[PDB]
DNA sequence: ATCGGATGTATATATCTGACACGTGCCTGGAGACTAGGGAGTAATCCCCTTGGCGGTTAAAACGCGGGGGACAGCGCGTACGTGCGTTTAAGCGGTGCTAGAGCTGTCTACGACCAATTGAGCGGCCTCGGCACCGGGATTCTCGA
DNA sequence: TCGAGAATCCCGGTGCCGAGGCCGCTCAATTGGTCGTAGACAGCTCTAGCACCGCTTAAACGCACGTACGCGCTGTCCCCCGCGTTTTAACCGCCAAGGGGATTACTCCCTAGTCTCCAGGCACGTGTCAGATATATACATCCGAT
């Protein structure tokens, strides 16, 4: 008889650990490669930082984590949980980001 | 030594973590390559002001110091770098 | 659009010259040469009790070359059915191709091994080399001159040898959009001109000219000339290859039983095929003269009929 | 005739002479006020006493006595007008107060 | 390169406010970059404002009106009884 | 037989009206004397420039209405026409006034 | 000469053509006073900026500038007055 | 001695010496260049000229030869660019663009 | 007190636009102060990346590298090409 | 879906102004000419940090696989709110009136600028040790079918 | 609704590198003077703000009332959570080359600073016409009877 968590508990469990953790939530090296790819956009053979590097990835990550926040606030004010691309887009709205 | 298509190295468990200490349950899938281009698009800002900085100082690398200074200037000033 | 209940067992699948004639590779190590015109069987021989890994069919529709996992490479003829050659080697093969205008080289790919060239007169073979010296997994394919070979590692390294002297006449590694490498899956060709495919493990079929790349010769860097993939589902294909007129390419996607047709010049999705969802797609080709794609799921066949707009409103 | 700091006549601890080289070079002013760097010392003592302070309890209080960044963003979020002051402000290695809303609890 | 920083001070502070309490090199260059951008926001306050008033000497006037503006309510009370006190004390020398 | 327009109606044509006009939505001497008012809580006999005055006025009054734009997209977002408090609240804390 | 109580000074219709301004078309009166709270809110920040200037011009009145000023520095910048 | 405003060398219609000497005493740094006044009041007037050219469409588009506050304010929103700019800005007079939301139309 | 404003090159900039319309009196204060405004961005840019190269003489390219900063896109490109243009014209006096 | 009707809104004309175009005399800030100094540009060198690559590990991403639960649509309802009509209130104009305080000018002084002479606070660099990261395990505590 | 079971708290032990105390070694802070001037202060002006009157009237308060949209509940159903396996490529540790970063030393071309001169800009009048306001009209639009 194989055990299961209803849905969510999982999803708060981690909200929790997640929350009381403060590494980064993102893969060094992809993220890497992708502000290396982006950067190709205004000049070729652009070097960077590491340190510089982490902490654009990490001031990007917090702004995610911001951006989510107001996400979930809009959700939750329209009586749903589940977060749905028109919520984020009405948050950037608001944000003044369009 | 040329890079391209790698806007996939932000992956969906990634996505699915970043949203859960944002402290968000559930999410829909259209959520997160959405959340890509506004990610891409917020580098779209901060990265060309960065090489700016670099372009001023007729430099060719970027230094912590020019980002921070990128993200001042958007209102999103960032501490422990200077 | 069709299928193949007489043919069971399947593994493999080959098209002769005119394509009318499909060669079964079964599972008890028989080949069903099925004939295409009378949706009847055209010969039986019961080559032998391993199963086929792979077939080719000859220039002139006359000689096949079966593989099977006993590690034994054979020829047989089409009508007298007679092992006219079998021989053992280790490092079991995955890849075997006659030369397209020579009835005697024919190129093999072992697994432990790089692909040799073997005569099919005498006792003769030629080893291709190896730029990494560490593959392990190695395809290599004849170009469709019959003056060229393409061999491709497990690193994305792709050395471009002639076919006679096997000198280095290009050289490239390709990227993977990540600057990483990429075990690449199948190296394959057209009869049209020299436009030809890479599937890669990176799920990115890479349709190139090459022209270009034996112009670029040493450390080149050629681009493809049409970028193939699912960017919906990301699905690893088992096996890509041009249509019959080759003007559309088709891929095989194993992992959820589908064939995908794009083009070459815009490369454009022309459609999809999806299968039944039950079964494992494991082999596709595409008639060369004729609209007809011929898949293999799970070890039986399955017909795909792209009738054009006649026999129904004529 | 000895020598004593600004800092020292004031009662302070940050470098006066400092900040009135970085106010002289600033180019706020063509001239700074005498009074202005020990004010502005004044000031940015209060306040790295503050933040320090709050920083240091939730220290104790996650039973750690290096101040690690979390510590900080901690004291800077629990704090109605420090977090005015830096509402706009991202620290490193900060995360998130832990926070949960009303309707994600499960009943 | 001698590189200026406030490292020292944000320690004794701390060692004042906190005798027993270690704090990391990290969050040590947080402080540091925090006391900078509090230093540049109230400087660019004080001169936006002395510009204004047609002035060209930064007093400490300047700079008590410029923390009343930037710190909200009880926050900028204190800085500014700090600013006083410290203000005085210098004075009386 | 007295006429009466659907609801609504009447609001849209006034809302067409006021953002084609351009004058102040806000009677003048109430908002001085308002702003008289509040500003005894930091000094008496304090004078106003009336254009000063007007100015805040009318920024204070394009701010309300900025205000009230995110308010109605909230609302829309809420499957709702009608804006509540809870939604200028909402938009409020996304803002960053709280 | 002196003044209170006046925070009824923005009426409930005023409030309304605002907010058809701002397009919204049904509005619930618990709005109303609520939206005065806001406004008034909104006040005590630039308000006490704009006495803080006079404060340290040593005048007795408020300019447009000072205004503008306390505008500005709150991310909120009005032109037409210098 | 032969008099020639550096607003005709650069053929330009804003004051170049004014912005120069607005420069050097609005201590923005300790020295300034030659050519920067230039550049900036080039930039200056470029910027006047494209937010003008608008202002001058809306003010015929609406029949009015003297430009108003409202034809300003419908230039700046209009404008994608020009509204980024302009983006946490608000005009005397300025009002809001005609703008009804979808949903909000009768059915 | 002769309280300067830029009201005589806006009105001249307007006629070289459009010569048949005009301007009134809070347009033209409104156009002022957005001039004073974008002005004082473009220096305060250009004194922080002045400060930031540690160099004291704000030249030509640190307004390049300001406006390209401040305006976006196609309006930055125009604005920088009319910049070099009336510097290449005013140097080749 | 349609037509008659009421209501509201766009238009032309009158015409009436007051803000606006501009013409003027005068001021002073900007252009000319010249001199000093030294911030910025050039070059040459040293080197730290970057990019690059390879191999082993596995934590993690990808894929798929049930299944329960929130999203959503529809339905009913009733309460709150637009809407029109009144009655009532201060809002707006303008008008005069007083003068408190902006606003300007003129000092004359105390206050940094600045330069030079002096030197310990502060900072790169160096040991060094213990708070803390990691871990092994065991108790502890939340959850899910009865 | 009480155990079963899985995830967390915590306790103790291991080992390390960053935090911290300490050391020469500057150079930036301090101290003492001299200079030129920023503004504090006094004093005079006028004007713009403040205050009350009264007058007309558009606008606000309140009511009645239909009505329609927020809200609440049902039911379905997709779809995303949850957890297993399978893949991979992130990571980490290490090694390599060099390339731009950073510095230092010259060198001067550029700009601050000063005095001279006049000329564009600005305060201030002065006609004057673009638009603000009223009126009658003509049309576009919502809405109920059919």
């Amino acid at each position: 008889k194989p055990h299961r968590y209803r849905p969510g508990t999982v999803a708060l469990r981690e909200i929790r650990r997640y929350q009381k953790s403060t590494e980064l939530l993102i893969r060094k090296l992809p993220f890497q490669r992708l502000v290396r790819e982006i950067a190709q956009d205004f000049k070729t053979d652009l070097r960077f930082q590491s340190s510089a590097v982490m902490a654009l990835q990490e001031a990007s990550e917090a702004y995610l984590v911001a951006l989510f926040e107001d996400t979930n606030l809009c959700a939750i004010h329209a009586k749903r949980v589940t977060i749905m691309p028109k919520d984020i887009q009405l948050a950037r709205r608001i944000r003044g980001e369009r | 030594k040329v890079l391209r298509d790698n806007i996939q190295g932000i992956t969906k468990p990634a996505i699915r973590r970043l949203a859960r200490r944002g402290g968000v349950k559930r999410i829909s899938g259209l959520i997160y390559e959405e959340t890509r281009g506004v990610l891409k698009v917020f580098l779209e800002n901060v990265i060309r002001d960065a090489v700016t900085y670099t372009e001023h100082a007729k430099r060719k690398t970027v230094t912590a110091m020019d980002v921070v200074y990128a993200l001042k200037r958007q209102g999103r000033t960032l501490y422990g770098f200077g | 659009d069709g299928t193949l209940d007489c043919i069971s067992m399947a593994l493999t699948c080959t098209f002769n010259r005119w394509g009318t004639l499909l060669a079964v590779g079964c599972n008890d190590g028989r080949i069903v040469i099925w004939d295409f015109l009378t949706r009847g069987i055209a010969k039986i021989i019961s080559a032998h009790i391993h199963p086929v890994c792979s077939l080719c069919w000859s220039r002139d529709g006359h000689k096949l070359v079966s593989a099977s996992t006993d590690n034994i490479v054979s020829q047989w003829d089409v009508l007298s059915g007679d092992c006219d050659q079998r021989f053992r080697f280790p490092s079991p093969i995955l890849k075997v191709q006659y030369h397209p205008r020579d009835q005697n080289k024919v190129l093999v790919c072992p697994m432990k091994s790089a692909p040799v060239m073997l005569t099919l007169s005498d006792s003769k073979h030629v080893v291709l080399p190896v730029d990494d010296d560490s593959d392990l997994n190695v395809v290599a394919s004849f170009d469709r001159r019959g003056e060229y070979i393409y061999t491709g590692n497990a690193k994305g390294k792709i050395l471009v040898l002639k076919t006679d002297s096997q000198d280095l006449v290009a050289s490239f590694r390709v990227t993977t959009g990540t600057s990483n490498t990429t075990a690449i899956k199948s190296i394959e060709f057209a009869r049209k001109g020299s436009c030809f495919l890479i599937n890669t493990a990176d799920r990115i079929i890479r349709v190139y000219d090459g022209r270009e790349i034996l112009t670029c010769g040493r450390d080149g860097e050629p681009e493809p000339m049409q970028k193939l993939q699912d960017l919906v589902n990301r699905t690893p294909w088992k096996k890509c290859c041009f249509s019959g007129d080759g003007e559309y390419i088709v891929a095989g996607s194993a992992r959820q039983h589908a064939l995908y047709i794009w083009e070459k010049s815009i490369g454009n999705l022309v459609k999809i095929l999806h299968g039944t969802r039950g079964e494992l797609l494991l082999d596709v080709a595409w008639h060369p003269v004729r609209p007809i794609i011929a898949s293999i799921s799970s070890g039986v066949v399955s017909i795909w009929a792209q009738n054009q707009v006649e026999n129904w409103s004529a | 005739a000895k020598a004593k700091t600004r800092s020292s006549r004031a009662g302070l601890q940050f470098p006066v002479g400092r900040v009135h080289r970085l106010l002289r070079k600033g180019n706020y002013a063509e001239r700074v006020g005498a009074g202005a760097p020990v004010y502005l010392a004044a000031v940015l003592e209060y306040l790295t006493a503050e933040i320090l302070e709050l920083a240091g309890n939730a220290a104790r209080d996650n039973k750690k006595t290096r101040i690690i960044p979390r510590h900080l963003q901690l004291a800077v979020r629990n704090d109605e007008e420090l977090n005015k002051l830096l509402g706009r402000v991202t620290i490193a290695q900060g995360g998130v107060l832990p926070n949960i809303q009303s309707v994600l609890l499960p009943k | 390169t001698r590189k200026e920083s406030y490292a020292i001070y944000v320690y004794k502070v701390l060692k004042q406010v906190h005798p027993d309490t270690g704090i990391s090199s990290k969050a040590m260059s947080i402080m540091n970059s925090f006391v900078n951008d509090v230093f540049e926001r109230i400087a660019g306050e004080a001169s936006r404002l002395a510009h204004y008033n047609k002035r060209s000497t930064i007093t400490s006037r300047e700079i008590q009106t410029a923390v009343r503006l930037l710190l909200p309510g009880e926050l900028a009370k204190h800085a500014v009884s700090e600013g006083t006190k410290a203000v005085t004390k210098y004075t009386s020398a």
